[PDB]
Parts: structure tokens; C-alpha cells; sequence
């Protein structure tokens, strides 16, 4: 029906996607070989919108995964749902991208991209009415940040018409592991602020976050992490898998999102998330799903949105709840606090609502918010790459691969204009 | 729609996660998380006896 | 060096007083809404761009 | 955290202490 | 096709109102649940019930009242109580936060929000009157909402009705006792507002229906619902003449005609005459002489104003149950020749008399006993200047220093309504006094 | 011989239908197979064929399937023909252009051919039922295309809307000004008399009048539904008065441009509160003129009536229906306009309205729809407008909309014609 | 419909709060774990003004707690109602205030007060019409003084229109705790006095001496002098939660004893406390309880009322009982004593009546006083800190803070106008017009 092929390129990227198909083969009732054994009759609906279907009732994921080194998904492979993908699908290199955006843009995954966008091509035009792609990677790698925005490149001169998301992870000043990534994350903003329809930056300092203040978990690794971006890339689309009493697909959440085209960053936000010591305290209903979902600290990226004025905030909401509950919430928060939206749009929130909630919840949400706080995530990362950049400082390993210095020049420029858009709504 | 405009609905309305264990905590639920370590403070006790005897 | 006699009255005297913002009940519980937001008093007939 | 004590009783006074003038002289009249 | 809207505004209000239709449905006999027991006529029975009931169409009677307050806790105890299925629903009206003995919040900010939601109640239960002759407010001159929201009902009303007769049934303020510190300033504004909004203001105090319950009456330590007893009986033999047979019937527009002389002077004094235990009933013969006479004596009065101190400018009288004419007149006859009791040059008349057959009802629980007889006396007398000029001094001692007035001036009531609200209560005083001389 | 051709557009429609067939299999004897365990009154909304079928005379569009598909797996799946309930592939997704320009084209010829081969079978149609909503994409944008394909081959034929308008506090998306201002500047001379209602003021209706707090979009949808077999009532029950669908335009709509009056359903309360109420016919005309009663929220207290169509249910006598509008015809709060002197049309049926189970509503045995042009509309479009100036001033959302092939004047040809409907109803007061 | 947001900070703010909740989770039917198991049906209708609803019939306060250090969390944890509040609005920092004003009020009470506002914010604006907040806190400590002062002058500024009653503890002429309570308390009150609406001064010495004299307590201790602040905390209240035949909630109060708007400094005053061996010596009447509560040996600030005025006085009854005795005890307590009230307000008792006592009570009462005998508290605290600020005692704990000198001698200036005020109005002429 509206089909939505999944790709994924890099190990962050791998990994949240074994988390997210995973998730939706929990709610959809999926078995770690692959054949359905559910309850309900609604879960084999609008099956066919991720998976696909083979001879003696398998179920296989819509899938691409991508990477330039085999170790990452011979580890997906053999992970708990490494058996239900087709592995075709199961692309590699030999040579790893060595964390650089100009390996995995010219040198490594240029030669890669052929069989990948075969696979695509093959996958993709199976189905009937394709509603999109969807990409998972980070910014601060070399093979998610540097080919993933090939691969956006050459599906997007391909399928003019079609609905792009990535998931991307961009880096935090804060929490940093690599010394390279200003480079690539201001390399592959470059290409997703005119090659993408939404964005949805999340950050990892958020997710530490997250973790340490709401969930109170004493070990977070990054398996928790990548459980919570999967809630929110399962919470996105769970209208046109499921029914609800006023349906939204991901066209819908890019109408009444973007004003303009260059502002696509959103910055996702699960609302009924509970402690383990703090759970018979919780009374699950409409007015603390939206004000827990509204919260400073609940955002996935570590931009405080108090800073900056709303654009346009979505919220899917799941499970069975009256309609004015959700309308006058919205309300609510419109009316309180006029300072913190923007003047020149009268209503700034819109609601969607679904039927099935997640599986065991009573009932749940998902924010996506339109922002002018976001510039400081791209003020900060601008700030270091030019403090590398004014020395020349890691260069010799970018320009050996035959990238002409005024790439960076017209990159940090480009971020620069997009920050400057994204001030002059701040007044 | 009697549920929906119950007025002890929230009486007889039960918490999202009772135990450290039941049915209704299952990936997709976001109420149960790996990273939570149940059984963290035994194994630090059983390294700590392994340390001493060595 | 102030009477505080004097100056308590003054301050009453040489004031001005607090405008309520007008409020409507609408059942018969307590519940309250704002007047102007919502639409029953003309508000945005009177606006300098009307049928122009 | 266990709980510590029981909690001695203190109950209600038995006659005053739930009616408030309303319950008391506006029952059905039934003389 | 007498019909009169009840419109109890306040606790005092809602507490009288209580103890009223309790005793308007057991005058009646309509349960609590809002049906008769029977239907004992194959098709007739009695339509009195129509003066203060209205009846659907299978066998219900709802009251024709609207209990207003601006706090939930004293409507909530009528809604959960024992005549909850009488009433309906949207009859009871209830705000959030109450005035708290303010009248700025009960004029400008807070009662003027429930405002349109009285009215339109108002005009509904008004759509059903096919021979309505007036309202009945019920209030306090000393709370908040009683005396801002009451005076603001009084401001629409003649806005929306015109001429139509509203008499009061106010809670005078005591001169000595008091439940409260900015009763005087409540007082002030709210009979400055209604001097002219008003037909007419029965009043009564607080602490001269204590001192006939302990004197007259043989208990000791009462509580409120003794005293709301008596003013229930005070407004059944007001409105008896409407549902009862009547030698001389009394309408509601007879009390503004033949109590109210001059246009601003309408603030008469109540009196229950054979308000007595029955023990002491039980020695007392209560002929119609007695009870008579027992209406003027000073202590008996239901104000603490003595009418030694004044002079009697118009009285009404109506009577109750077992009497005959011939001893109404006699008796009245009698009282003329007294020197104790004083009347005004002006008005040889001096009564308006009234005789209904019904004797007065009998609610348990109360501690007053069945009499044949009953006088409730509605006299205007020149005696209350000691009131105002009271009022008027603890007013005084507050407004020398401006006590309190931050309370009032911080919430869209400006300093100027206290000085033109004393200014008219100070025309007023000596307004009874041009009334009070004699012409020689 | 009384056929009514219903028009179900979005998704705001298919629930809309879902409630009003509800009501009107309910409302004869016919059960949820379409069987019926004879009188012939059902003819205004169902044909019969050789094996005993009574399929409705609606056409279920939209064009998005999983609306649609819960007609065809839920209760009522034998009772519609296939071919009624019609669905696309890609919806709209909340924006005019999409449902007028590029995905309208390839389901408006299918449409078109099931409305023909209803109209087939219509000895005696009177009029086109519509039910869409300003907000949204199809029902902004495949609904006025369908208005203007139908306003061509059957030209004089009555056509009905029953749209929902944008609330005044609420709104449950972001670009529904554009779509409001784009389907009223172009269904203003392709629709004979829109009947409008707002979901806030049903909001608070069940709120106030009903006890029921926190109502879902069903208990609207019943509500609608009620209101509209009460407005076609008469064409299948006996009625002292019996009023046809050509006189709500001509006693409602005084200039072309002026076609939007209003919706109030009278004795709406519950079981609770029935109990204390007697519910004369008195009653319920004066609580119709109540603001707190009108299905859109606004105030007539400040505005002039322009004309009063008001209909009637169950055991109604001629004489009440006289005095009781004489009564409002002395109130100083209801204010009519210099030149109707007339003002009201009137129309008594037989048939008290109908009970559903697990309903909101209580079984009552009179009942009123009235149907009030009003001049206090007035505000809301000038509302309305203030809300796409805010937007239109820094070409907000614009993008979205001249990609479908539409260009940058049809929003400003928009505003000037609705510039022009707001002098029309300041100038008529004169 | 009429909620109040509980706050509480500091140590004494933390333990005064302990017992406050145990006696109203008592008075309404709450177990230690959460649930309602009262008896009647007025303990759940109005549990709203306190409570909030979870799942299961489980009910969580609305209080707020804050704290520097983490063993008063610690024992407010411990204690036999521990496990009824939120774990979310447990507030804590990590270095305790030092026994510092300065410290608590602009180092380390300034980050820290971000997330308590969110708390306070989160946990007001879901409430159907707030009445008002209260805070409990000790002027001489650290955490409580100076984090509480800056609580109230962040709420007061969000929200303008609502109660701010402040249950404060105000230091010790006879016996004290710490050196440097002169300098907490002289700063202190010049935020009290311009950004609360009503504050109850509460003496630990005072309560001493009713546990010494008229309860017999061999070992009083601080859950002691805390049973005692709890009932006149809850007993202010009880118009809110149960019905009456004279209500009086936080706000008619307000509006009856405070005359001019900086005098609102009160005297409150528990009515039925007897001690163990005298309990069956007494006949319980209403004369019993307004002769106790009028006595001076029975107010909770160590200040006689015979060296003052009382400018109003407040009367709030709970249980069943009779009007007219109330008022004539009410008359005849005003007209024995007339040179100790003020003769430019001629009534000066406002009185309240509520049917339910409290719980195996049966009935009860509360003394608010307004009193100019209050001036001669701010008096021994003022000459206190003349004599510490004359030479810098202790000032280089303030200074180094960030604090300025200047900023001592504005807090003494304020405090000695509003004892001066006092004793404006405690000797005027009534019979006066003035110069007006
Ligand atoms: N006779 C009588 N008087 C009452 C009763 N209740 C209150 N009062 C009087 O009412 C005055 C105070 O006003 P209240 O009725 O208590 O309250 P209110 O009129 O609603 O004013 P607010 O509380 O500010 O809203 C007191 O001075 C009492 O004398 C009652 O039950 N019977
Ligand atoms: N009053 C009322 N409005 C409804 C109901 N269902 C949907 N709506 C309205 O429908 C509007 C949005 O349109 P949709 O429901 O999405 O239907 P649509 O016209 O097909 O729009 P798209 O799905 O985007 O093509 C909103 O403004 C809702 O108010 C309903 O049951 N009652
Ligand atoms: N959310 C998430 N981020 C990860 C994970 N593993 C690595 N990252 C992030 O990815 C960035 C480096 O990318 P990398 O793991 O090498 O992916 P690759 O370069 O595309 O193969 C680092 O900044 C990490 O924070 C993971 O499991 N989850
Ligand atoms: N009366 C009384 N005083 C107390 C109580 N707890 C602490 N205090 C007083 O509070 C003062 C100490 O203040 P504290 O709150 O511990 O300082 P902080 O923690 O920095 O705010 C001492 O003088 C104690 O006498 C109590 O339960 N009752
Ligand atoms: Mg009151
Ligand atoms: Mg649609």
C-alpha cells in the first residue's frame, strides 16, 4: 500500500536499526525467524508497509544495510533478530572508512554504491505505492555520515517525488569520541539541509541525559540508547500501520511542519517514560502525557528549547483517549507561555491521533518540534570546525582523497546562511 | 464510551509496570530497559570473592 | 522621620485601582474561560482592514 | 524502607464527628 | 398563578433557603424526592403547589429557587443531601473561590462572572410563571458574596424586568456581636447601591432571634438552624395569602404600598408574636389579644432596635389560623389608645391588616409548639436611626485611618464610592429625621 | 419517487456517514445485513434490487484507504455496495492543492460514474447531501472539485453542504486557514446552502448540557446525524407540515453570496436531568435561541437575524408553535434585520426522533432543529482572515502549494473575494 | 478546586512538614503506603485540596521538598509516612549552606532553585483553581532562610494574585541554636515583609514552655514541638476541607485581620492542650477553649500580649457546637479586656466554624493574633545584630560571598520601620481626622 523501504549505513546506524526492526516486529507480532503469531487481526493490516512477503509465509524487513567493513554486520547477523533479514540485502567493503567523509564520499563507498543502489532498485519497486526511503547513521562517522549522504544523492535524482527521512545522530561537544567529526558533521549537514524532507537530529548527550535524570538506569550502554531512538522512529509512523480516529502519515508531519524549505531539523521526544522506583506514583492520562512531553529535559537533542521560539511541535498520540483532552492541552500550552511561539503562525501545534497504543502501554505520545533553539547545535560544532580548520588541521588525510579545499569553505558558509535563517525568526 | 467519562476510572486503573517482572513489559513498551542492572551488586560481591581468593 | 498614618491613607488617596480581566462562567460547576479569546464578544470586526 | 509501625488506632468520636448540621435536623421528616 | 422566584444568594442565603422549602414541602405534601406519596383524587388534588413548585409532566414538582454561592461547600451539602432528587441540577449555581467578606469581590471581579449564568436561570424559571407577581431575595448585609452578588442581581433585574416587585429578606448586622471586622464597610456599599433597586428590606439581626430563643423559646446554646427555622416561618406567613383561603387576602404588592411612605424609607422590622415552647404554651391561652399586644412589646422584637426610641410610621399585620375579625379589630382598637407605643401625625391609618385560615405548620425537630393563632408583623418605625447612626459610627472609627481599604481599592473599586456611599447613608439619617417631626 | 443522493468527502465525512446510516438503518426496520425482517418509506435513502438488498444511495470517497476499510471489516460491511465506498492511493495530507489539482483527477471520473448510476435509479431526486470539513485535504480540495464537476451536467439540481468550519480556540492543524480560505472562494457559486457546524461548540455542549465530560468525535457525529434526520424528515413521515428540501434555499439564502446559516438541535440533555424538566414546546424554542445552544460558536446577541427556518418532531400541536414564536418575537434580545419582516419558516412532522442504544442523548417526545442565518457569522470570517493575514504577510506554507500546479495569485484572488463577503454582511445591516 | 501547593525547606522546614502531613493523612484517611481507607465520605471529597490522584486509589501530596543537605532527605525518608511522597520532588544539593544566609541565598541556593521552580511549576499549573502556597522554614538556619526567601520572591513575581502564608520559625531571645542567627534573621525578615501575604511566627521557646507547663512532657522533643505546629497548620485550613456553618478559607482571613498591607506578622495559638495527669480534671465546653486560647501563657511566640494591642484576632472553631455561646464568649473576652484592643476597629474577632473535628478529637480550636506586642520579637533581634554589626563579627562569611556592606543596613533600616509602624498604630487617636 504506502511502502517504506528502510536503509541503514554505518555501525550506529546498524545498530539502531537491529533495535528498531526489532521493535516493529514486536508490534507487529514477528517471531526472531520471521513468521507472525500475534492476536489480533490489525497487525497483519498494513504488515506489507515494512515487510515484504516470501514463499511459505515469511515475513522479511523492507531493508538495506550498508557498511564498508564486514565485522558490524556479521554482528548483526548474529544477534538475537539477525535471522529475518535476507542476506542479500547484507552489503559490505573490505576497507574500512577509517572515520573520514571523504573515504566513504569518493574513495571507498563510490565504488560500493552500484550493487547498493541495484539492491534498492530491486526492493523498492516491488512494491505498489512507495511513500518513501528512511535512513538511520550518525554525523560524526565516516561511513553513515560520508556515503549515507551519497546514497540520499542518488535516490533523490531517482525518486524526485518521494518522502526522505534521516535519523541522523550528530555529534555533541560535550560527549566526543572521535577528534575528526567537525568535519564531517558540518560535511554532511551540508548535504542534508537540500537533499532530505525532515531531519531528526538526536544527540547522545541528550540520551545520556535522558537516562541518567528520567530512567534513572545505573549502566546505560548503548543498546538503551538506541532503544530510545527507535521509540520515537516507531512513534513517526504509526498512522498509516495503524487506525486512528484522525490519521497522519509522514506527508501530513512535512505540510504543517516546515514553513520553508531549509528548516527540516526537529528534535524527537517519547512522553510516558517512568523510573523503576517512580511508577506506582504515575497517573496515566492526557494532561501528564503533555506536560512530561513538553519538558526542557525530555528532548532528544541537547538544545534547551526554552532559548529560542517554536516554529510548529507535532504530537502522535497512541492508545484510546477524548479528542477535546488532547485540544485543550495544546490549547493550554499555547496560552501560557507566548513568548516561546512564534506570532506570524496562529496555531503552532498539530495533533494526530492513533488507535493501537504500544504494546502493554494504556497510552502514549511522541513529540517532534520545529525550533529556533536548534542553532546552537550548529554554532557549536561551526565554532570548532573553524578552530580546526584556521590551522589546517586535520586536512592532509581529506585532500590525499581528492577533495578540493573550498568544499569545506562552501560548507562552513552553508552552515552559516542556515544558521542566519534560523535567527531571523528568533526576534 | 462510558470508559472514556468513567468517573473512578483511575480507581480501577492499574500502574504501567507492577514487578521487575510481569507480562505486559515487553520491548515495545518502553517501560522495561536493559541498562536497568538487576543482579548488579551480587555480581560485584562474586568479583570482589574471586579478587580475595585470588 | 514618617508618620505612618499619613503616608498608608496617601497611598490610597493618590492611587489608581486594578481593572479586572473580564471572565464568563459557563456551567454551573465553576468552570471559567477567558472572554476575549473566545468568540463571542466582537473582537476582530473592528479591525482597521475589514472588507477592504 | 520497610514499614516501621502499626499505627495506633485513634478512631473517630462515635456520635459527633461525621454529622454537620445538615445530615442532623434536614433528614426525611417522618415524625 | 401566584407565582414568586426565591432567589438565595449567599451562605445565609442557602442555609435560610434549607429550612424555607423544607418547610414548603411538608406545608404541602410533597415528599423530598419531589413526588406526593398518592394520588388520592382520580383526577383532581389541589394546584397550590403552583405558588413555589412547578410540576412536570408525569408527577415531579421542582422548586422555582436558584441557591447561589460563590463557594462549593455549602451548595455540596444540598446536592448530596436529602432533598437532592427535589431540586434540579442547574437550579444550584456555584463558583470556585468565594468573596470572602468582600464586596468588591462579589460587585466587580468575581460575581460579576456568574452573573449571566443567574440570569438566564432566572428567566427561565420566570418562563414558566403564568401569573408571576415578584421575587423573593434572601441575603446578608454582612458577607461578601451576600452583599456584592445580591446588590449586582438587584442592578440587572431592573435593567431587565423594570417595575417588578423584589422584596428583601436582609441579614441586619448586630450592635454588638459580629462574625466579622469589615461588616461595616459591606453594609455601607451594598444599601448604597440598592436604596432605590429595593421595593422593600425586611430585616432581622442575629443576636435579637438569640435572645428570643434563649428567652422566649426554652433553649439554651441554639444553633443557625433554629434561626433559619423562624425566618422560614416568617416568609410562610408572608406568602400564605397566595395558596391558602383568605378572609383578607394580601398580595405581594400590598407590603411596598402600605409599608413604604417615602421613596428611600423602606427598610421595615419583622416580629413573630406566639414564638413559645410548649410547656409555656401548654399554660398560656394565645387568644387573639395577646398575641396582639405581644407583637409590640420590645422585647419580643427580631431587631435590637427598641421602638421606645422612635416612632411608628406604618405597620402590616398578618394573621394566621382560628381568628375572628371582630377581635383583629378590637385588639388593634386597643393598641391606639396606648402612650408606649407612638405614632406619626401624618398616618392616622397606621395598618394594614390581613387574615388567612391556615394555621401554621408543624416541622419536626423544631422547638416550636402548634398554635392556632399566628401574627407576623411587618412594622416601619423611625427607631432604626439608632441602627444607621451605629453603622454609621463604626464605619467611622475604620474610615479615620483607612483600615482595610487596600482590599478594596486594589481590585477596580475606587476610594470615591466610600465617600459618596457615606455621603447618602449621612443624607439618609437626617432624611428620617424630617420624617420624625411633627407638624405644628 | 423522494430520493436523496448523500456525498460522504474525507475523513470527517466516512465518520460523519458512519453515524447518520447508523441513525437511518436504525430509523426503519432494516438490519446490518440490509435485510429487513410492507411500507415503503425508505426510498429517500435506500434502493431495492431482486434479492432482497436495501443498499444506501451514498458515495463513501476519500483518498486515504484505512477509513474506508473500517466500513468494510466492521459491522456494517453487507449493507454498502462495493462500488460506493471509494479510496485513492496517496491522501492529501492537509493540503488543497494535492486534492484539487494533481490526486482529485484520477478518482473524480469513478466517482462521477457511481454518482450517474445512482442517479439512475432516482424517478424523483431532490437533492445532493454533502458532508466534508473545511480543514482538511480531501474534504477542502476533492469536495469543491466535486462541486464543480456536479455543478455542470446536473446544473439546477439542489445540492446541500453540511461542512465543518474551522473552531475559533482549537485547531488540530496548521495550514487549515489556507484550506478554509480556498474552499470558501470557491464554493460560493457552487453550493445552494451551507449548513455550517463547529466541534468546539458541540465541545462544550456535551460538556454543559450533557454530563457527558470528555466526549470523543462519535458523540459530534451523533449529533450531526440527528440534526440531519431531522432536517429530511419530512420526505418519509407523515407530517402536519410537511417541509422539502428546495424550501430550506429559498427561506434561508436571501442573496447567493449569503448561504451559511446555522445548526442548534433543542431538547439535548441527558436521562439525569430529563427527570426535573418538562419539555414543552416553549421550552425548547426558547432554549434554540440560547447561545449556549448553538452548534457554532458565536454570539447572535450581537448581530441581526437574517432569516429563521425552524422544524419540529413527535407530538407537536400548531398553537404552541404560534405562541411560542410570538414570544420571541417580543424578546429585546433577538434582533431581526429591516428588511425581512417576516422572518420565519415553519414545518411540523409526526415522527419523534429516534433512540440509539448506548446513546448520549435522552428518548424525548418533541424535539426542534433550527436553522438560523444570522449576521453574527460576521466574526468569524473576519477571524479567520486576521489568521491567514498572519501567515500570508511572510509567505509561510506557500511552498507546499504551487508545487501542485497552482500559482501565487489564487490566494490573494481568494482574499479579495472574501474581503468582498465581509463588506456583503457589514452592508446589509444597514 | 481549592488546591495549595506545599513547600518546605530546610531541616525544620523538613521535619515541621513530616508531622504536618502524617496528622492531615490521618485526618483524611491515608495509609503510610498511600491508599484511602477512610470510613465517612467527607474524608474523599474534598482530599483534592491537598492530594493528588494516582492509579489504584492511591493519593501522592503536593508538597515540595528542598534541602541543601542529604541526610535531612534521608530522615524525612526514614520516618513512618516516608514512602507517601513523589521521589521526583525530592530537591537536594550536594554541599550543605554552611549555617549560612548568604551562602543559601545567591552561591549555592541560586542553580539549585531552577529545578525546584520546575517542580513548583509542574506541580501548580495541574491544578483546577489554585488557592495559594505555604512554606515552613527557620529564619536562623542556612538552607531554610535564605533559599525560602528566594522561593517567595521568585513565586510571588509568577504569580501575583494567589496566598503565600509562611509558617516560619523566628530565632530565640533565651535559648539559641547558632552564633550567627542575628544576621539570618535581620535579613530575612525584609523579604517576608514585602512578598508574603500572611506569616505566622512560631518560637521554639514558646512551644518549650507549653510542653514544660501545660502538657508535662518529660523528654519534649522535636516531633513534639512539631504536633503542635502541625494542628495549627492544619486547623487554619479546615474551612477548605469539610463544611461549616461559618466557612472562613486563607483568603477571608487575609482580608479580615490584615488592616494595612505591611502588618500581617500573626500569633498563633492551639486551644484544647491539657496535659496527661489533669486530662480528667476538665469539663470540654466552649468556655474551656476561649479561655485557653486568649491566654497569654498559650501563644507560640515567645511575646506576651498584655505589653501590646491586638489589632484583629481570629477564632477558628472545629466540632459541634453552638453559635450564640461562640459569640458571647467572642463579647465578653473583648469587653473585659479593653485597654489590650484598639479602639479605631470597633469588632476585632473574626470567628469561623467548622462541623468536623479533627481525627479522636472532638473539639477543637485555633488563635490567629494579630498583636502589636509583636514589635518587641523584632526589637531583642535588632539590638542583637547592632551589637554583632558594630564591629564585623562575623562578616567575612557574608562578604566574601558577594554580598555588600550596604546590603546589611537596608535590612535593620526596613525592620525598624515596620517596628516603628507598629508603634504608630499601637498608639493613634481614634477619634482623629489627620492631615488628609
Ligand atoms: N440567620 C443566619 N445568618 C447567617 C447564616 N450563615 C451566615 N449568616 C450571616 O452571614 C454573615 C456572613 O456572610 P456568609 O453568609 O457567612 O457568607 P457570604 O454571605 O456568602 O459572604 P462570603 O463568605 O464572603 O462569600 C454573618 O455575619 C452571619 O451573620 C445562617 O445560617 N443563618
Ligand atoms: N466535528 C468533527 N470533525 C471531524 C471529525 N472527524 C474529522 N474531523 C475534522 O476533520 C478535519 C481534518 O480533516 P480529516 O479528518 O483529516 O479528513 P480529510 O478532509 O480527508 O483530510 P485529509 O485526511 O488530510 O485528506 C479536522 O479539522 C477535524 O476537525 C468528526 O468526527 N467530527
Ligand atoms: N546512538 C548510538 N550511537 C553510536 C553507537 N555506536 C557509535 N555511535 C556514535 O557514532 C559515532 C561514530 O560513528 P561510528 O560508530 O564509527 O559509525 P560509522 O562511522 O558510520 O561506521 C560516535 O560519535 C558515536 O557516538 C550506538 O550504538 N548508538
Ligand atoms: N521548634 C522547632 N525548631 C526546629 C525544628 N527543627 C529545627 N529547628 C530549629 O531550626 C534551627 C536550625 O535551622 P536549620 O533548619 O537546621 O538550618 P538549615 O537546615 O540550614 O535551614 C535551630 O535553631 C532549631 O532550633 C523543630 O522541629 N522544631
Ligand atoms: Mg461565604
Ligand atoms: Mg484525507
Amino acid at each position: 500500500m504506502r511502502e517504506i523501504v528502510h536503509l541503514q549505513a554505518g555501525q550506529c546506524g546498524n545498530q539502531i536499526g537491529a533495535k528498531f526492526w526489532e521493535v516493529i516486529s514486536d508490534e507487529h507480532g514477528i517471531d526472531p525467524t520471521g513468521t507472525y503469531h500475534g492476536d489480533s487481526d490489525l497487525q497483519l493490516e498494513r504488515i506489507n508497509v515494512y515487510y515484504n512477503e516470501a514463499t511459505g509465509g515469511k515475513y522479511v524487513p523492507r531493508a538495506v544495510l550498508v557498511d564498508l567493513e564486514p565485522g558490524t554486520m556479521d554482528s548483526v547477523r548474529s544477534g538475537p533478530f539477525g535471522q529475518i533479514f535476507r542476506p542479500d540485502n547484507f552489503v559490505f567493503g573490505q576497507s574500512g572508512a577509517g572515520n573520514n567523509w571523504a573515504k566513504g564520499h569518493y574513495t571507498e563507498g563510490a565504488e560500493l554504491v552500484d550493487s547498493v543502489l541495484d539492491v534498492v532498485r530491486k526492493e523498492a519497486e516491488s512494491c505498489d505505492c512507495l511513500q518513501g526511503f528512511q535512513l538511520t547513521h550518525s554525523l560524526g562517522g565516516g561511513t553513515g555520515s560520508g556515503m549515507g549522504t551519497l546514497l540520499i544523492s542518488k535516490i533523490r535524482e531517482e525518486y524526485p517525488d518521494r518522502i526522505m527521512n534521516t535519523f541522523s545522530v550528530v555529534p555533541s561537544p560535550k560527549v566526543s569520541d572521535t577528534v575528526v567529526e567537525p568535519y564531517n558533521a558540518t560535511l554532511s549537514v551540508h548535504q542534508l539541509v537540500e537533499n532530505t524532507d525532515e531531519t531528526y537530529c538526536i544527540d547522545n548527550e541528550a540520551l545520556y541525559d535522558i537516562c541518567f535524570r528520567t530512567l534513572k538506569l545505573t549502566t546505560p550502554t548503548y543498546g538503551d540508547l538506541n532503544h530510545l531512538v527507535s521509540a520515537t522512529m516507531s512513534g513517526v509512523t504509526t498512522c498509516l500501520r495503524f487506525p486512528g480516529q484522525l490519521n497522519a502519515d509522514l506527508r501530513k508531519l512535512a505540510v504543517n511542519m516546515v514553513p520553508f524549505p531549509r528548516l527540516h531539523f526537529f528534535m524527537p521526544g517519547f512522553a510516558p517514560l517512568t523510573s523503576r522506583g517512580s511508577q506506582q506514583y504515575r497517573a496515566l492520562t492526557v494532561p501528564e502525557l503533555t506536560q512530561q512531553m513538553f519538558d526542557a529535559k525530555n528532548m532528544m537533542a541537547a538544545c534547551d528549547p526554552r532559548h529560542g521560539r517554536y516554529l510548529t511541535v507535532a504530537a502522535v498520540f497512541r492508545g484510546r483517549m477524548s479528542m477535546k483532552e488532547v485540544d485543550e492541552q495544546m490549547l493550554n500550552v499555547q496560552n501560557k507561555n507566548s513568548s516561546y511561539f512564534v506570532e506570524w503562525i496562529p496555531n503552532n501545534v498539530k495533533t494526530a491521533v492513533c488507535d493501537i497504543p504500544p504494546r502493554g502501554l494504556k497510552m502514549s505520545a511522541t513529540f517532534i518540534g520545529n525550533s529556533t533553539a536548534i542553532q546552537e547545535l550548529f554554532k557549536r560544532i561551526s565554532e570548532q570546525f573553524t578552530a580546526m580548520f584556521r590551522r589546517k588541521a586535520f586536512l592532509h588525510w581529506y585532500t590525499g582523497e581528492g577533495m578540493d579545499e573550498m568544499e569545506f569553505t562552501e560548507a562552513e558558509s552553508n552552515m552559516n546562511d542556515l544558521v542566519s535563517e534560523y535567527q531571523q525568526y528568533q526576534d | 464510551e462510558f470508559d472514556l467519562s468513567d468517573p473512578l476510572a483511575l480507581k480501577k486503573d492499574r500502574p504501567a509496570r507492577q514487578s521487575d517482572y510481569d507480562a505486559r513489559n515487553t520491548i515495545s513498551g518502553m517501560q522495561k530497559f536493559m541498562g536497568e542492572d538487576l543482579n548488579f551488586h551480587l555480581r560485584k560481591k562474586f568479583q570482589e570473592e574471586q579478587n580475595r581468593e585470588w | 522621620e514618617k508618620n505612618f498614618i499619613n503616608t498608608n491613607a496617601a497611598d490610597v488617596i493618590m492611587g489608581v485601582a486594578k481593572k479586572p480581566k473580564p471572565i464568563y462562567v459557563d456551567k454551573r460547576t465553576g468552570d471559567k474561560h477567558d472572554l476575549e479569546t473566545s468568540g463571542l464578544v466582537p473582537k476582530y470586526i473592528n479591525k482597521k482592514d475589514y472588507g477592504v | 524502607i520497610r514499614l516501621p509501625r502499626g499505627r495506633p488506632v485513634i478512631p473517630v468520636v462515635p456520635h459527633r464527628g461525621a454529622l454537620t448540621l445538615a445530615q442532623e435536623s434536614y433528614n426525611l421528616p417522618l415524625h | 398563578m401566584r407565582e414568586c422566584i426565591s432567589i438565595h444568594v449567599g451562605q445565609a442565603g442557602v442555609q435560610i433557603g434549607n429550612a424555607c422549602w423544607e418547610l414548603y414541602c411538608l406545608e404541602h405534601g410533597i415528599q423530598p424526592d419531589g413526588q406526593m406519596p398518592s394520588d388520592k383524587t382520580i383526577g383532581g388534588g389541589d394546584d397550590s403547589f403552583n405558588t413555589f413548585f412547578s410540576e412536570t409532566g408525569a408527577g415531579k414538582h421542582v422548586p422555582r429557587a436558584v441557591f447561589v454561592d460563590l463557594e462549593p461547600t455549602v451548595v455540596d451539602e444540598v446536592r448530596t443531601g436529602t432533598y437532592r432528587q427535589l431540586f434540579h441540577p442547574e437550579q444550584l449555581i456555584t463558583g470556585k473561590e468565594d468573596a470572602a467578606n468582600n464586596y468588591a469581590r462579589g460587585h466587580y471581579t468575581i460575581g460579576k462572572e456568574i452573573v449571566d449564568l443567574v440570569l438566564d436561570r432566572i428567566r427561565k424559571l420566570a418562563d414558566l410563571c403564568t401569573g408571576l407577581q415578584g421575587f423573593l431575595i434572601f441575603h446578608s448585609f454582612g458577607g461578601g458574596t451576600g452583599s456584592g452578588f445580591a446588590s449586582l442581581l438587584m442592578e440587572r433585574l431592573s435593567v431587565d424586568y423594570g417595575k417588578k416587585s423584589k422584596l428583601e429578606f436582609a441579614i441586619y448586622p448586630a450592635p454588638q456581636v459580629s462574625t466579622a471586622v469589615v461588616e461595616p464597610y459591606n453594609s455601607i456599599l451594598t444599601t448604597h447601591t440598592t436604596l432605590e433597586h429595593s421595593d422593600c428590606a425586611f430585616m432581622v439581626d442575629n443576636e435579637a432571634i438569640y435572645d428570643i430563643c434563649r428567652r422566649n423559646l426554652d433553649i439554651e446554646r441554639p444553633t443557625y438552624t433554629n434561626l433559619n427555622r423562624l425566618i422560614g416561618q416568617i416568609v410562610s406567613s408572608i406568602t400564605a395569602s397566595l395558596r391558602f383561603d383568605g378572609a383578607l387576602n394580601v398580595d405581594l404588592t400590598e407590603f411596598q404600598t402600605n409599608l413604604v411612605p417615602y421613596p428611600r424609607i423602606h427598610f421595615p422590622l419583622a416580629t413573630y408574636a406566639p414564638v413559645i415552647s410548649a410547656e409555656k404554651a401548654y399554660h398560656e391561652q394565645l387568644s387573639v389579644a395577646e398575641i396582639t399586644n405581644a407583637c409590640f412589646e420590645p422585647a419580643n422584637q427580631m431587631v435590637k432596635c427598641d421602638p421606645r426610641h422612635g416612632k411608628y410610621m406604618a405597620c402590616c399585620m398578618l394573621y394566621r389560623g382560628d381568628v375572628v375579625p371582630k377581635d383583629v379589630n378590637a385588639a388593634i382598637a386597643t393598641i391606639k389608645t396606648k402612650r408606649t407605643i407612638q405614632f406619626v401625625d401624618w398616618c392616622p391609618t397606621g395598618f394594614k391588616v390581613g387574615i388567612n385560615y391556615q394555621p401554621p405548620t408543624v416541622v419536626p425537630g423544631g422547638d416550636l409548639a402548634k398554635v392556632q393563632r399566628a401574627v407576623c408583623m411587618l412594622s416601619n418605625t423611625t427607631a432604626i436611626a439608632e441602627a444607621w447612626a451605629r453603622l454609621d459610627h463604626k464605619l467611622d472609627l475604620m474610615y479615620a485611618k483607612r483600615a482595610f481599604v487596600h482590599w478594596y481599592v486594589g481590585e477596580g473599586m475606587e476610594e470615591g464610592e466610600f465617600s459618596e456611599a457615606r455621603e447618602d447613608l449621612a443624607a439618609l439619617e437626617k432624611d428620617y429625621e424630617e420624617v420624625g417631626v411633627d407638624s405644628v
